[PDB]
């Protein structure tokens, strides 16, 4: 099948400015190309097909282009209506129906710093031989944060997962929460347990830690 | 309006069967080639397959081709999907689609609200709720795990503390049981002579847990 | 070809 | 042949309207029937068709799902029932007869038409407004704030004619419609003679005269 | 759906002329075409169909052609009658019956200078809390004129609408009227009203001007 893959993932703009969103196909696609609108808990809607031609009733600030292989999404100039996810789809002859993986419009703001927390395991959860260690991140912008886990000073890798919230609609920000579990007996084989947080709003890198049994 | 309405989701075990229903109203029905598109809990989207409006041609994606079968009955206006051996890559939600109808364009200008379908072999199983302790503000919250199936909803207080409360998405673990936290930001004043109690909720299982987060020994 | 036209012909004859 | 439609009207957006085409002088069964609107643009675009037994309907994309169009051959009529009308709704609607060849859908034979007013407004009789003079002079009335269309003007019941421009009415964003009419006359006539424009809504039942005179 | 743009959206022409619009589709209506003439106020009158089939009753001086994607609609020699607007129409199969937007046949004459007046709210409008200026342009020729209001020499924009009569059939002009519309709040805020006018048969832009509440 033909592979869409969309340039950026997460866009940030504010309302009044002109944003461009870039699909690519991995074989040519002509102008057989659609543009699709999805809001949280909604079905697509139709924006654009045949490459650039507006679906009726879509407002007049949306347009399209490309031929061929790149095609770009472009909102003449933003409204609140406009921040959402938006899909690119081909329908090339004798090619199966694929789409992109989506492009987030999230809403400008200036930059937040994280206020990080670090959480130990509780001690009924201990009792059941499982240890899972939070690290929190909490009201941040923008949407870019890495959390590194370093277990005695040894990066982790492979032994976590990231849960990350909607934009906010009150303040714009976002926050992250970083799960590492560990078993009961592993966990106790070790001393130092730390998250190590970088982002565009610290000015060095951040750590939160604890040791084991204090 | 034109209006599609999905039908038939569920949990249903991998290797088994579950036939999905789209009831078509206000609409030509035979008029129009009827998709089935379905989404990931990756929020990503995959066309499932096609019908004519006379049922003539039917095409499928090559991750559905011979497991899936797409059919319509013009007279009652419905649309089927009929899956089999059903994988947990195919848990999504699942929206039939109406043809946009110009002969160019496979485009879809209806869609349903569509229907839910969770493939796991995993039983319907209530969440174990422990605290993450706080040690001028401070941050608190529950952590609630290993539960199934979606979803949870985590209220603080039974409702009276909404500000600076967050309850993250849950994730999925390699054990098929779903995982959440949810954390509030609290004054550090408050830590002894406040109670913050989180009220977590899960009704396939039956499930209303509270539990007290004070400040670790 | 998975993606040709599957809707009917709203302009076939439609007289007597 | 013979097409006449009815059932125009103003309606309120939301709500259903029911049109009707009597066909007369023709085996009406024997032709599939198109319904066709014009909007205030001028554009033409294609509503709908039924078979000549109602065998098949086809709509077009922007009213599919909400027209219906039906016919009755027992009585020689084209139906065509519109529901959750929007502004965009708004047109001259005419029943058009399929020219009855199997390859050409075309429209030989059509009604005189019939309009249909998507509006939240109510019947209002306008106000006239003066337009005052300053070798030829240029005065008028300023027909405002009314609705339904259309209101006829004259100039000194009639007697004067020539030189007259009476623009097409347009809409305002308070739903409401507004024209201007004006005239060219000799300055010489601004102090001897008297120019006064006859203004007529019949939907108000308003008759209205006013008088343009010369300004300092 | 299918595209149909016609080319040129106006054209003049006089009695007598040989005279040929074109009809361009987005994709190949093979020869699924027809063209309509119509007059104001009335009911289209089919002319052509097919691409190229004369309808009974038509005179021979019409004549259709093209394949796939462009088509013509040719007037061998204009009548007086023939000044009117022409649709064409494609019915290719398996596609939603378009029009194109039109063509509208004007008559040609020599380029005329609009006369342009300029009309103060009435003192009976302003008793109403509403001030509508109007900019009226007489007896001009094309029919292609720019107007602009300068409240204060700012450039307006977005709260004016124009209206233009159909071509008069004694000196086949045109005349068109600009009303500026405002709050009485916004119009006694503001002194100095004025319509630039843009057109073929002016040297300059001639402005029309005046001072709210002075002779």
């Amino acid at each position: 099948d033909i592979q869409m893959t969309q340039s950026p993932s997460t866009l940030s703009a504010s309302v009044g400015d002109r944003v461009t969103i870039t699909c690519r196909a991995s074989q040519s696609v002509s102008t057989s190309l659609a543009w699709y609108q999805q809001k949280p808990g909604k079905a697509p809607n139709l924006l654009i097909y045949q490459a650039s031609t507006l679906y009726r009733g879509v407002p007049s600030r949306f347009s399209g282009s490309g031929s061929g292989t790149e095609f770009t999404l472009t909102i003449g100039s933003l409204q609140p209506d406009d921040f959402a996810t938006y899909y690119c789809q081909h329908y090339n002859s004798y090619s199966r129906i694929t789409f992109g993986q989506g492009t987030r419009l999230e809403i400008k703001r200036t930059v937040a710093a994280p206020s990080v927390f670090i959480f130990p395991p509780s001690d009924e959860q201990l009792k059941s031989g499982t240890a899972s260690v939070v690290c929190l991140l909490n009201n941040f912008y923008p949407r870019e944060a890495k959390v590194q886990w370093k277990v005695d000073n040894a990066l982790q890798s492979g032994n976590s997962q990231e849960s990350v919230t909607e934009q906010d609609s009150k303040d714009s920000t976002y926050s992250l929460s970083s799960t590492l579990t560990l078993s009961k007996a592993d966990y106790e084989k070790h001393k130092v347990y730390a998250c190590e947080v970088t982002h565009q709003g610290l000015s060095s890198p951040v750590t939160k830690s604890f040791n084991r049994g204090e | 309006q034109v209006q599609l309405v999905e039908s038939g989701g569920g949990v249903v075990q991998p290797g088994r069967s579950l036939r999905l229903s789209c009831a078509a109203s206000r609409l030509t029905f035979r008029n129009f080639g009827m998709h089935w598109v379905r989404q990931t809990p990756g929020k990503g989207l995959e066309w499932v397959a096609v019908i004519w409006h006379d049922g003539s041609n039917k095409f499928y994606a090559d991750s559905v081709e011979g497991r899936f079968t797409i059919s319509r009955d013009n007279s009652k206006n419905t649309l089927y999907l009929q899956m089999n051996s059903l994988r947990d890559e195919d848990t999504a939600i699942y929206y039939c689609a109406k043809d946009w109808g110009g002969a160019s364009d496979r485009v879809f200008d209806y869609w349903g609200r569509g229907t839910l379908v969770i493939v796991s072999s995993a039983s319907t199983k209530g969440p174990s709720v422990f605290p993450l302790a706080p040690s001028g503000t401070a941050a608190l919250g529950c952590l609630v795990k290993d539960y199934f199936p979606e979803p949870v909803t985590v209220s603080w207080n039974s409702g009276a503390l909404t500000s600076g409360v967050h309850t993250f998405p849950a994730v999925l673990q390699s054990s098929g049981l779903y995982s959440l936290s949810s954390v509030v930001t609290v004054p550090s004043s408050s830590l002894g002579t406040q109670t913050y109690i989180c009220n977590v909720n899960h009704k396939p299982s039956n499930t209303k847990v509270d539990k007290k987060v004070e400040p670790k020994s | 070809n998975p993606n040709a036209n599957p809707n009917a012909n709203p302009n076939a004859n439609p007289n007597a």
